[PDB]
């Protein structure tokens, strides 16, 4: 009795004032039967009432209760059950006797949960979760440590995506336009289907479609613009694919397709399943085993290069069941060297905060450290190269002939003309700290040496040549006017 | 106005009855703003689009209750959501009409686990039928995370309070038998099953010292019995008919890689690989905590008594299942016995405090206890050596790797011994013995020796520190 009186007064704020319509829903039996059994058994968790609309000469409120909750039913259109309100009635805790002594003494609040969704709302299914349950995972996990907790914020992250997107997901008005007429419905034209002009505007919408679809399942150059833009175009055309492959499937596009074969009109049905998406959707499907993050460009660490390169070339292992062309062997080659453009590029940055300013001890760490990851580089592309001879064994009918040319092997010319340059500089400045008495006079003709040398370094990016080349004119004979204070 | 007095219902419905401070709440407090943390969100979320939720909050303080939208850290405090739905202060339009209601007062793991299966699962059949129908999918896929963590939360009960997962293995429903995307949904879904199950069931000793770093035989004993129990849970939720449908709907199907894997990876007593059973064959043991005294009745003299009574429970070795007390795994267990004894050792160390005997008292509670942990210790020596006498045939033969913590500290405690037993010996014979030169020589050698003993002594109690881990340096 207190449950009836609760949850009458639990309805009335919410959609309308409390009806005899209403309290003859809980007087009926089979109501008092679904509450019984919710109140006394563990199996059934839920209760639902339904406000049912009947519409006449004059709006009717009627309500129902069962064990069953078709909450978007209602929302669906063209429905017997449409506008009705949605009731939900959970239980806290699943044994009978901690609900009958939660009945006579605990707060009917605490011990029911309730939940009420709006009807006609497509929607709201995918709003409820993301409004509530995304927020209390996201704060508790940071609140508390807990198990495989980026993994759930991932997780809950993927399903409010993909409830948010399946919303607008229906088709309607790339955009692909059907006819007015057909749109309100497809066989209502009982003799004016068979019309020039209704057939002629179906046939260049689709027309339309093909070549709107044409213009984006014809890639770029696997060389350039970077392997993080080369994996983010890759992932747009795996959804956007997707997407128009929904497109394709909808009802009603294929049934303004299914008028154009009831009119013959063969020259847009057939276009459409030939011209058109089969070998982009393979493609790409095939591609999508590609484990991606971009460590490298948000590293600011050696350590961190280090690490993500072996984070890199492990993802990378999936090269198998991704498909031939996307993956042809000179692609490969390609995505390796804008790999290790990314990866220069990071070297860079890193090394702009400095070795040649800075005193020989950074200089001595950043020199190690970044000779590591050149090591580890050279070692796990050897292993990556060693995928790459997995290729052709099964692959042996083509070849990708090595185009070892790169900016890489300029550059890493360039990064050992840097290595040793640096670490002769280390060795002489202890070395002059041993020869000559004079220590302030020997390192000042070093340092000026070295200033004259960091100042030519601005050619580098464009020169590797005129930067070096100059600096070596100037250093090596300089340090030889060193060597030859050494051999004073 | 509108809002804040079907709030007020809504507070009602869902958590008690409306408070005196809600009551002043309903006029817009800077104070309760100020003590909140926050502004009038409420008010600009009712405007704006962004901005979907809000959540009440039963706080608790001495015994009194307290009511922002972003959840806080709800551990003694029961939740009311309201959320938004599209319509934005539209006056004729109901309220409730326009917002939703969710509670999240349970645990939230236990409270995701009660919302979503109990009103997730069964509703979705005609937003699919009008749809693309692969929404459907992604409600498989997320029929895949609340329960999951809901016997998990059982796990985590386990693990707020403490390395033992108890799985939650879900099941979705079939429209259609032959179908690509649900006989792979299924397939992934047990297939899934199987890494969780290979997770708990390859939980070896080597994985025990990947994730522990202070083991013991107690931890090895409800180890051995929570592998029992949650095996056992593994195997009803395997035995479950429906987890047995979802294998047969497989089979039927032919994807022959879920169910064979299922039967053969997994390490269940119903699979081939009777791992299982080796928790059934080790369920036949009795277990006893003496060793492990914390309170002062541990003392040396009573931890003696212990490692006497237990290296004699411990002569049941030619009736003990070979496997289990195999002679490495003999050792390893003799190793655990004495990481308990040094934890006990250690223990009473910590009251013992020699070092910081008053230059009068000094020694005295240095002999006393150091000579009463010499006992206990060489005790444990020669017992041991009776054990030792027990090497005989088992299933395995094995070198002794019989090298302890107990050890280390023997010798932690042999710097002390031979420390404080030199120096009540010295002082000793140093008071009662000056020279036979003359007096003024005689009070030099009184305040000259006892000083310089004593800051040798004291420097040696300083620099016997490292001898736990190093103890040829110290």
């Amino acid at each position: 009795s207190k449950r009836i009186a609760w949850m009458k007064t639990t309805i009335c704020d919410s959609l309308q004032l409390k009806d005899m319509i209403v309290e003859e829903s809980f007087q009926y039996e089979k109501n008092k039967n679904l509450l019984e059994q919710f109140l006394s058994g563990e199996g059934l968790n839920k209760i639902f009432a339904y406000y049912q609309v009947q519409e006449q000469a004059q709006n009717d409120d009627i309500k129902d209760t069962g064990a069953q909750d078709p909450v978007l039913f209602f929302t669906t259109g063209d429905l017997e059950k449409i506008q009705d309100k949605a009731v939900w009635f959970l239980r806290i805790t699943n044994p009978a006797d901690d609900k009958k002594k939660a009945s006579q003494q605990d707060g009917n609040d605490n011990d029911i949960i309730f939940g009420e969704i709006t009807p006609n709302t497509v929607p709201m299914l995918n709003a409820l979760m993301e409004s509530v349950y995304s927020r209390q995972i996201d704060h508790i996990i940071t609140e508390k440590i807990q198990f495989w907790g980026v993994a759930e914020e991932e997780q809950v992250l993927e399903f409010q995506q993909h409830s948010n997107k399946f919303s607008s997901e229906v088709r309607e008005a790339n955009l692909m336009s059907p006819g007015t007429e057909h749109f309100k419905l497809d066989y209502e034209a009982i003799s004016g289907l068979s019309e020039s002009e209704k057939m002629q505007h179906y046939e260049m919408k689709f027309n339309e479609w093909i070549n709107l679809i044409s213009s984006q399942l014809n890639r770029k150059d696997e060389k350039d613009a970077g392997p993080a833009t080369e994996l983010i175009y890759w992932r747009s055309r795996m959804q956007k694919i997707t997407n128009w492959s929904e497109q394709l499937k909808s009802k009603d596009f294929q049934i303004v397709k299914a008028s154009l074969q009831r009119h013959k009109n063969h020259d847009n049905q057939r276009p459409r399943g030939d011209e058109s998406l089969n070998e982009a959707k393979d493609n790409v499907k095939y591609l999508t085993t590609l484990e991606k993050f971009i460590e490298p460009l948000y590293n600011g660490t050696p350590q961190q290069i280090i690490d993500t390169l072996p984070a890199l070339m492990n993802a990378i292992k999936m090269i198998h069941t991704i498909a031939r062309f996307y993956n042809t062997t000179d692609k490969m080659t390609g995505l390796f060297i804008k790999i290790t453009n990314q990866m220069i590029k990071n070297c860079k940055d890193r090394i702009l905060n400095m070795i040649w300013e800075q005193d020989p001890a950074e200089l001595i760490e950043v020199l190690g450290s970044c000779i590591k990851l050149y090591c580890e580089y050279k070692k796990c592309y050897n292993d990556t190269k060693e995928k790459v001879a997995d290729m052709p064994k099964g692959k042996t009918f083509d070849f990708s002939d090595a185009q070892i040319f790169g900016k890489f092997d300029t550059f890493v010319r360039r990064l050992q003309k840097l290595i040793e340059i640096f670490s002769n500089i280390q060795q002489f400045n202890a070395l002059a700290k041993h020869n000559l008495e004079g220590m302030d006079v020997l390192t000042n003709k070093f340092k000026k040496i070295i200033d004259d040398f960091k100042k030519k370094g601005h050619n580098l990016l464009d020169t590797a040549n005129n930067k070096f080349d100059r600096d070596w004119v100037e250093f090596n004979v300089e340090i030889s006017h060193l060597d030859g204070e050494l051999q004073n | 106005d509108s809002p804040e007095d079907f709030i007020i219902n809504r507070l009602s419905q869902a958590l008690g009855i409306q408070k005196e401070k809600i009551k002043k709440s309903l006029e817009t407090q800077q104070d309760d703003k100020g003590e909140v943390t926050n502004k009038d969100e409420f008010q600009g979320f009712i405007q704006q689009d962004n901005s979907t939720n809000i959540l009440w909050v039963s706080g608790q303080s001495e015994k009194c209750t307290f009511y922002q939208l972003p959840p806080i850290d709800k551990f003694k405090k029961k939740g009311i959501a309201v959320i938004k739905l599209g319509l934005h202060k539209l006056t004729n339009e109901n309220v409730a009409k326009d917002v939703v209601v969710v509670e999240i007062t349970n645990n939230l793991l236990e409270h995701l686990n009660s919302v979503f299966n109990e009103i997730m699962s069964p509703v979705m059949q005609n937003p699919l039928n009008q749809q693309g129908w692969t929404d459907l999918v992604a409600k498989d896929l997320m029929e895949k995370f609340n329960n999951y963590v809901a016997q998990v939360y059982v796990l985590l009960g386990q693990i707020k309070g403490k390395m033992l997962p108890l799985p939650s293995h879900k099941l979705t429903s079939s429209d259609t038998t032959p179908d690509k995307d649900k006989a792979h949904v299924f397939e992934g879904s047990i297939i899934t099953w199987t890494k969780q199950i290979k997770n708990v069931l390859k939980l070896e000793p080597e994985q025990l010292l990947k994730y522990g770093n202070d083991p013991g035989p107690l931890a090895e004993i409800e180890f051995w019995q929570n592998k029992r129990d949650n095996l056992n849970l593994i195997d009803s939720q395997l035995k479950s008919v429906e987890v047995q449908n979802i294998l047969h709907f497989l089979d039927n199907n032919k994807s022959t890689y879920t169910t064979p894997f299922t039967k053969l990876q997994a390490e269940v007593k119903k699979a081939r690989l009777e791992a299982n059973e080796n928790y059934r064959y080790l369920f036949t043991l009795k277990d006893l905590f003496s060793k492990l005294q914390e309170s002062q009745p541990s003392d040396f003299p009573t931890l003696y008594e212990l490692f006497i009574p237990i290296m004699h429970t411990i002569l049941l070795i030619y009736n003990k299942s070979k496997t289990y007390n195999q002679p490495p795994r003999l050792v390893v267990l003799i190793r655990e016995i004495c990481n308990a004894i040094i934890s006990n050792a250690q223990a009473f160390v910590d009251k013992d405090t020699i070092f910081s005997l008053i230059d009068s008292k000094e020694t005295t509670e240095a002999c006393d206890k150091l000579q009463v942990t010499l006992d206990v210790c060489s005790k444990f020596k020669d017992a041991y050596f009776e054990y030792k006498a027990k090497a005989g045939g088992n299933w395995k033969l094995t070198s002794n790797a019989l090298f302890v913590r107990l050890d280390s500290f023997l010798e932690r405690c042999q710097d002390i011994l031979h420390l404080t037993n030199t120096i009540v010996q010295f002082n000793k014979l140093e008071k009662i013995e000056l020279g036979g030169t003359k007096g003024k020589t005689l009070t030099e050698s009184i305040a000259q020796i006892f000083k310089e003993f004593e800051e040798a002594v004291q420097a040696f109690t300083s620099v016997s520190y490292d001898i736990m881990n190093i103890a040829e340096k110290k």
